[PDB]
RNA sequence: GUAAGAGCCUAGCAUGUAGAACUGGUUACC
RNA sequence: GUGCUCGCUUCGGCAGCACAUAUACUAAAAUUGGAACGAUACAGAGAAGAUUAGCAUGGCCCCUGCGCAAGGAUGACACGCAAAUUCGUGAAGCGUU
């Protein structure tokens, strides 16, 4: 089918940072680069020193996976399509081979178009189901470095006869012996060896974790960065969903809190719920075993 | 290769439906592959006799 | 009959496509709220207000995209059942009749 | 949608008598039959015309 | 094989004007140019509902 | 222009639309390019007009 | 506290504690900054605006040559008004348009004229040069030879 | 005994895309 | 940029005011893939012996045609070890409770 849809899927760094912007819709404009079947193309202008960028894959494959339609990183958390899949599971298995594209399109357009058209349709489910490491790479300020003027293919020739009125850019292009200049556009879709995602993925090995006990059954809390601004009576109701709580040792001379449960499980729990993560009293509360 | 359609069918499930769910959890549960044996199986065997 | 007459009227548009060939200027504006809230995102504001333009269409221009390909009949709503009656009851002789 | 214009009229006379004999053996047969025999019934249909045609 | 009878027809709904106009085309036949494009109604002396209710 | 950009688009290599509006072959052509080439009443009767205009 | 959340469209004419009295109870925690948001269709809310066309492209134009604008949101947090942008440019310019006559006034261009249209040749009404900028942009010493050992990567890999 | 592949087997017409992620922790009793 | 300022006040400059207010699918490109007959070998036209008119039917097969005309070999394809639910007798020999 066609799309015929008004006002685009857009994120807010791809929108650029004026709140008034001017965009012209196109009907039937391009195809998508995902579907190949045609949408409504809709254009702007990002801010003064930008590209003039346009949406590149229709609503529906912005549906599917929850993605804006020019740069196809996330709505909500701004990340590859292949790290997201990595912090979730993988259940949507859109097909890559024509015919089953075509016709799983169609049948998932169906299944959209039989809905209230709001809500992503398979995603949502385990989209309740969050706040993995994603949200602990997640880039908190606007990347406006994307909207930016292609490198001028006359000026690496040395010939740009246009000069200061040349409104691409006079600068380096990337070097081509690097893993993150391939990026096809299907690969960064279907989420398939994105090397954004690679790199984003190894940064997130890195990352602080919550661990297990060294011995066995130790339930035994070793908890830095008290500090002397709080009380031993609140931990308790804060720390209470696990279960009933075993030992509760309290140092305040190195502000240092041990603690027992009844089960070594609940102490894994409260270090991965807790570690890196936790904070009350507006004070950090770091944590360790033993 | 040099064809529209054809090469789907090893890729992946062709026109795929997934089984309807519902009043039992069945997401735990799976199946076995078959065992490969590449020095004594045949076209004849995955067959069958004619 | 005003829903009907909307669908007849967009299927008559077709038979004649261009005799007094389109015109086009109701630019209009839409207030929205991104709902992805930065303290830096939109610049500094919870709304942005965007002016739609419709791109204005060449009339000497033909059609863009081929429309022929074809892919087989998806599935039907979910089935519907029987609530038939209890299978009366087939005997030996009238099945040899 | 193809028109039965001149050279389809037999053709389409013909492909319509069967599809009316298919649905009344479908509505004919009783409720425990294996709902198979309707290639024959055609097939006798057929033979029944060529008959009438030779007297 | 090749002559064969056909024991299940071709179904409707995939082509020209069956769910999205087969994506809005533009090819038309001349049968499909604007023709007799206003209905005539009965008048009072043919056989209009308003003489046919109250005719015993 | 058009008619020649018609011509190219098609394929038709194989075909010439000289200046004064006629079409000629380039070659001898197989069965598949003559029933590839063979153009309708749109095409010849625009050329014709075309060669009366240019007239 | 008489009438339904949201449905929509009431065909009475309601009463200010009918209709914005708060929902009673907790929010649930099953849903996002996406989900919590009263969105429209998967990004957020879109509605039709009638905003002066004037206005707008004055304050659209004022944030593009400069950095700020004021802010057309329906309440936000309620208060009659405030400036979005960079907002110290805002108070140090008293907050002026690009349709008003400026404070600044210094450090103009400097171009040719030569407008007679009798010179052949010499002719340049508007079509006039600036005096310090100057056209084909050449790169640099070693930008130059840094794009030749790029290319020459380039033509290593086809 | 000619367009029917298949393949080849060499070509050519569409594209003016999207995208480049970098930040760190203490030890102690009978 | 132009004009008006009983503007400084000369014909030099400056000030004020008025009118004038946002082009560009942004490339003269870099790229990226799928594609021109047609030649190369092979290859040979349905209907139970042979020589043959054809009209259909079905759809992830198209071409020519403005065609809901008509052609394309009856346009091609279709040729299938065509197995879908569910069994019982009688004696005979051998071992067993
Ligand atoms: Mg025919
Ligand atoms: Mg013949
Ligand atoms: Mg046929
Ligand atoms: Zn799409
Ligand atoms: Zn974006
Ligand atoms: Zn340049």
């Amino acid at each position: 089918n066609w799309e015929d849809a008004d006002f685009p899927i857009l994120c807010q760094t791809c929108l650029g940072e004026n709140p008034y912007i001017r965009m012209t819709k196109e009907k039937y404009g391009k195809e998508c680069k995902i579907c190949a079947r045609p949408f409504t193309v809709f254009r702007w202008c990002p801010g003064v020193r930008m590209r003039f960028k346009k949406t590149e894959v229709c609503q529906t494959c912005s549906k599917l996976k929850n993605v804006c339609q020019t740069c196809l990183l996330d709505l909500e958390y701004g990340l590859p399509i292949q790290v997201r899949d990595a912090g979730l599971s993988f259940k949507d298995d859109m097909p890559k081979s024509d015919v089953n594209k075509e016709y799983y399109t169609q049948n998932m357009e169906r299944e959209i178009s039989n809905s209230d058209g709001t809500r992503p349709v398979g995603m949502l489910g385990k989209a309740t189901s969050t706040s993995d490491m994603l949200l602990k790479l997640a880039r908190t300020t606007p990347y406006y470095k994307r909207n930016r003027p292609h490198i001028c293919s006359f000026w690496v020739k040395g010939e740009c006869k246009r000069g200061e009125e040349c409104p691409y850019r006079h600068e380096k292009p990337t070097d081509p012996d690097d893993p993150l200049a391939d990026q096809n556009i299907k690969d960064r879709y279907y989420g398939i060896n994105d090397p954004v995602a690679d790199k984003l993925l190894k940064r997130a090995s890195t990352m602080p974790r919550l661990d297990p006990p060294e011995d066995k059954t130790i339930t035994t809390l070793y908890v830095g960065g008290l500090g002397d601004t709080i009380t031993e009576t609140d931990l308790r109701n804060h720390f209470y969903q696990f279960g009933e709580i075993r030992t509760i040792t309290v140092v305040q001379r190195q502000q240092c809190a041990f603690i027992q449960f009844a089960t070594r499980q609940a102490a894994e729990v409260a270090a991965e719920k807790s570690f890196n993560k936790l904070i009350v009293n507006g004070r950090r509360l770091n944590v360790k075993w033993g | 290769r040099k064809r529209k359609r054809g090469v789907d069918y090893n890729a992946e499930i062709p026109f795929e439906k997934k089984p309807a769910l519902g009043f039992y959890d069945t997401s735990e549960e799976n199946y076995q592959a078959l065992d490969a044996d590449f020095r004594k199986l045949r076209q004849q065997d995955l067959d069958g006799e004619l | 009959r005003v829903a009907l007459e909307k669908s007849v009227s967009q299927k008559v548009a077709a038979a004649m496509p261009v005799r007094a060939a389109d015109k086009l200027a109701p630019a209009q504006y839409i207030r929205y709220t991104p709902s992805q809230q930065g303290v830096a995102f939109n610049s500094g504001a919870k709304q942005r207000v965007i002016r739609m333009v419709e791109m204005q269409k060449d009339p000497m221009e033909p059609p863009r995209f081929k429309i022929n390909k074809k892919i087989p009949r998806g599935p039907p709503s979910p089935p519907a059942p029987v609530m038939h009656s209890p299978s009366r009851k087939m005997t030996v002789k009238e099945q040899q009749e | 949608a193809k028109t039965v214009t001149k050279q389809r009229v037999e053709s389409h006379f013909d492909l319509e008598l069967r599809a009316a004999v298919m649905h009344d053996i479908l509505d004919m047969m009783p409720e425990g039959i294996k709902q198979n025999k309707a290639r024959t019934i055609l097939q006798h249909l057929s033979e029944a015309w060529r008959c009438w045609k030779a007297n | 094989t090749a002559a064969r009878p056909t024991f299940e027809p071709a179904r409707g709904g995939r082509g020209k004007g069956e769910g999205d106009l087969s994506q809005l085309s533009k090819q038309y036949s001349s049968r499909d140019l604007p023709s007799h494009t206003k209905i005539k109604y009965r008048q009072t002396t043919q056989d209009a509902p308003e003489e046919v209710r109250n005719r015993d | 222009n058009m008619l020649n950009l018609l011509i190219h688009r098609k394929n038709l290599n194989y075909l010439h639309l000289d200046y004064n509006f006629n079409l000629k072959p380039v070659k001898t052509l197989t069965t598949k390019e003559r029933k590839k080439s063979r153009f309708g009443n749109a095409f010849h009767l625009c050329r014709e007009v075309l060669r009366l205009t240019k007239l | 506290v008489h009438l339904d959340p949201a449905v929509k469209e009431v065909q009475y004419n309601p009463t200010y504690e009918t209709m914005f009295a708060p929902e009673f109870g907790p929010e649930n925690p099953f849903r996002t900054q996406q989900m919590a948001a009263p969105r429209n269709m998967l990004s957020g809310y879109a509605e039709p605006a009638h905003i002066n066309d004037f206005m707008f492209e004055q304050q659209r134009r004022t944030f593009a040559t400069y950095g700020y604008a004021l802010d057309p949101s329906l309440d936000n947090h309620q208060v009659s008004a405030k400036y979005i942008g960079s907002v110290e440019e805002a108070e140090k310019n008293q907050g002026l348009t690009v349709f008003e006559t400026g404070q600044k006034k210094t450090e103009k261009r400097k171009k040719f004229k030569e407008n007679d249209a009798s010179n052949i040749d010499g002719f340049l009404g508007p079509w006039a040069k600036y005096v310090d900028e100057k056209d084909v942009a050449k790169p640099s010493e070693e930008e130059q030879k840094e794009l030749d050992e790029i290319t020459a990567k380039r033509q290593k890999k086809g």
